[PDB]
């Protein structure tokens, strides 16, 4: 019973101080090759997690906890895992101390909960959507990339794209489903456009007319084969109704439109793009109402769908995508149409736009803001430690144990920034305790000092949802007390 | 103050021995020493961040 | 990627690295921290390309011929 909770504590706090180093933007790189030849090169330890080589139960519900973190806000991902070694570090002196996992895991709960409505009133929150502090939490986010020379042309193009649709999702916050995104090789950084609609990225190459005012869109899955019988039956339906734009998969074999039937489906010219992403295609059925049928006999005359204007069009000069609009409910995830010649202005682009959506998506379900790097970890260190004096009974500790458990966040970005980091750490203390919370360490600029003046600020959902994935996955492992394999 | 020019005082890259360069007009572009320093120290600095391992 | 830039200098640029990691290590031996000492680097190379800059020389003109001949005569030396 105990001896097995002591070997969860000790694996889940080993694997937590694996990647206790690359907190902050000072965390250094890794290199472990281990399995059979990782390079495993990054200052990041989300994808170091990623590849761990984890056989541990404890060690593996914290790469549980970061991809979880991920979900959640898309940052603060070594924080979840750090803060959860930390505090199953500090349950082992609550546990030899004499007191049960169950007291201490809900002592835990009682902390967090504490934690929670400390941090949400002593932050600086937003009024309006204020796209001016977006624009600013941009900066914080944004920028300190390769598109820091793209954050003004990637910033208000995704603000006015939540200015379009103030999306009614999890009370009225950014859900992934503002306007429907795409992303082509080629072309420079400047030739992203914000689209209303529909778009496709894939070459039909048609000499007809493929330009339809009332552009019919059909979804038939069902591909041309091999054997004249379950083969023409679909054109023939497509000259009953006159589905002039029609995406096409491949679904039953590989000849998908040969010349019998692709002049049959060139007499009249329809679009032709073939081999259909999986997971858009029911994003691309939710925008145009046509039904996703594979079967032709399950083609029927409502499942025509609506498009306003459809053309092969190259767009920013020779592009030749089609672009959509005029849909029953288009609009699937927000438009960052990344074109670029170069891959690294592909990559980084979608990738700090996928930032910018995990940031304003944090931005607006909690609509609140507060000054990162160790400062709310500070706060709640002094005034958990204030509330575990006031409390009683055996929980008096153990939330004065989530106490000092929550030091280890500035601690590091006083080590990883270079300060000795226990005399910076009671220092921030001692100037908290009489002066602000937005006290911390600027590591931006390598010193303690109010960060507020120096703009290292986060949404407060962030950290909300770090302590909350970290206590609960802290509770679990608590109340772990056995295993069996053999099954 | 007075003896600033003696300031290219370089190494003869023959036979070794305290010697003139601008005089000598033993010579080398800027742009190589300023591009040379620069790649040293990122390869430097690339090489001290990867610390954090006990392998 | 130095060598796709001016040819030589990369015996240099691997000889002047190899100290600063050897010199970064004696320094991290004595309980500094290597972004301390990475910082430092950085400074250090950009002070010291303002000291390169301040002290260039531009003699070679259409009027920097002596030196110029000079330099030709001393490329051939013991010939």
């Amino acid at each position: 019973p105990a001896q097995i909770r002591f070997s969860n504590i000790s694996a889940a706090k080993a694997v937590a101080d694996a990647i206790r180093t690359s907190l902050g933007p000072k965390g250094m790189d890794k290199m472990i090759q281990d399995g059979k030849g990782d390079v495993t090169i990054t200052n990041d330890g989300a994808t170091i997690l990623k590849q761990m080589q984890v056989l541990h139960p404890a060690a593996r519900m914290l790469v549980e906890l970061s991809k979880a973190q991920d979900i959640e806000a898309g940052d603060g991902t070594t924080s979840v895992v750090i803060i959860a070694g930390s505090l199953l570090d500090s349950c082992t002196k609550l546990l030899q101390k004499g007191i049960h996992p169950t007291i201490i895991s809900e002592s835990f709960q009682k902390a967090l909960e504490k934690g929670i409505e400390i941090l949400t009133d002593m932050s600086r929150p937003v009024e309006l959507s204020d796209r001016e502090t977006l624009l600013n939490s941009a900066t914080t986010s944004l920028n300190s990339k390769v598109v820091s020379q793209y954050s003004s042309l990637l910033s208000p193009m995704s603000v006015n794209a939540v200015m379009k649709v103030i999306d009614p999702a999890t009370a009225t916050s950014v859900d992934l489903r503002d306007i429907k995104i795409v992303k082509k090789l080629g072309g420079t950084i400047d030739d992203c456009e914000l689209v209303e609609g529909l778009v496709l990225t894939q070459k039909v190459s048609n000499s007809g007319i493929t330009r339809v005012e009332k552009a019919k869109i059909g979804l038939i899955q069902f591909c041309l084969s091999a054997p004249r019988a379950y083969i023409l039956n679909l054109v023939k339906q497509i000259k009953k109704t006159g589905c002039n734009v029609l995406l096409i998969q491949k679904s039953i074999l590989r000849d998908a439109l040969s010349d019998l039937a692709l002049h049959f489906l060139n007499k009249m010219k329809i679009m032709v793009i073939k081999d259909i992403e999986r997971e858009d295609i029911e994003f691309i059925c939710k925008t145009i109402g046509t039904k996703p049928v594979a079967h032709i006999d399950q083609f029927t005359a409502d499942m025509l769908g609506s498009a306003e204007l459809a053309e092969e069009v190259n767009l920013n000069g020779s592009g030749k995508l089609l672009k959509i609009t005029g849909c029953a409910s288009p609009g699937k995830t927000v438009t960052i149409v990344v074109r670029g010649s170069n891959k690294l202005v592909i990559e980084e682009a979608e990738r700090s736009i996928h930032d910018a959506l995990c940031v304003i998506r944090c931005l607006v379900k909690k609509r609140a803001l507060i000054a990162g790097g160790g400062a709310p970890e500070i706060e709640l260190a002094l005034r958990l430690t204030e509330y575990s004096r006031t409390l009683s009974g055996m929980e008096s500790y153990c939330v004065r144990a989530f106490a000092d458990a929550m030091e280890v966040i500035p601690s590091t970005l006083a080590e990883n920034a270079g300060l000795n980091p226990i005399s910076t750490v009671t220092e921030l203390r001692n100037r908290h305790a009489q002066g602000e919370k937005t006290a911390g360490i600027n590591v931006r600029k390598g010193g303690i000092s109010n960060i507020l003046e120096e703009l290292v600020v986060q949404p407060l959902l962030v950290s909300v949802s770090a302590l909350t994935l970290a206590t609960e996955t802290v509770r679990s492992i608590l109340k772990i007390d056995d295993v069996v394999n053999t099954r | 103050p007075e003896r600033k020019n003696l300031k290219w005082i370089g190494l003869d890259l023959s036979n070794g021995k305290p010697r003139d360069n601008k005089q000598a007009g033993v010579f080398e572009p800027t742009i190589v020493k300023v591009k040379s320093l620069k790649f040293a120290t990122e390869a430097a600095i690339t090489i001290l961040r990867i610390d954090d391992l006990i392998k | 990627l130095q060598d796709k830039e001016v040819g030589d200098g990369t015996t240099s640029v691997v000889i002047i690295a190899a100290e600063l990691l050897k010199n970064a290590d004696e320094l991290v031996k004595q309980k500094i921290h290597p972004t301390s000492v990475i910082s430092g680097y950085r400074l250090a190379c950009k002070e010291a390309v303002r000291y390169i800059n301040e002290n260039l020389i531009v003699n070679t003109d259409e009027l920097g011929r002596d030196c110029l001949i000079n330099a030709a005569k001393t490329s051939m030396s013991s010939k």
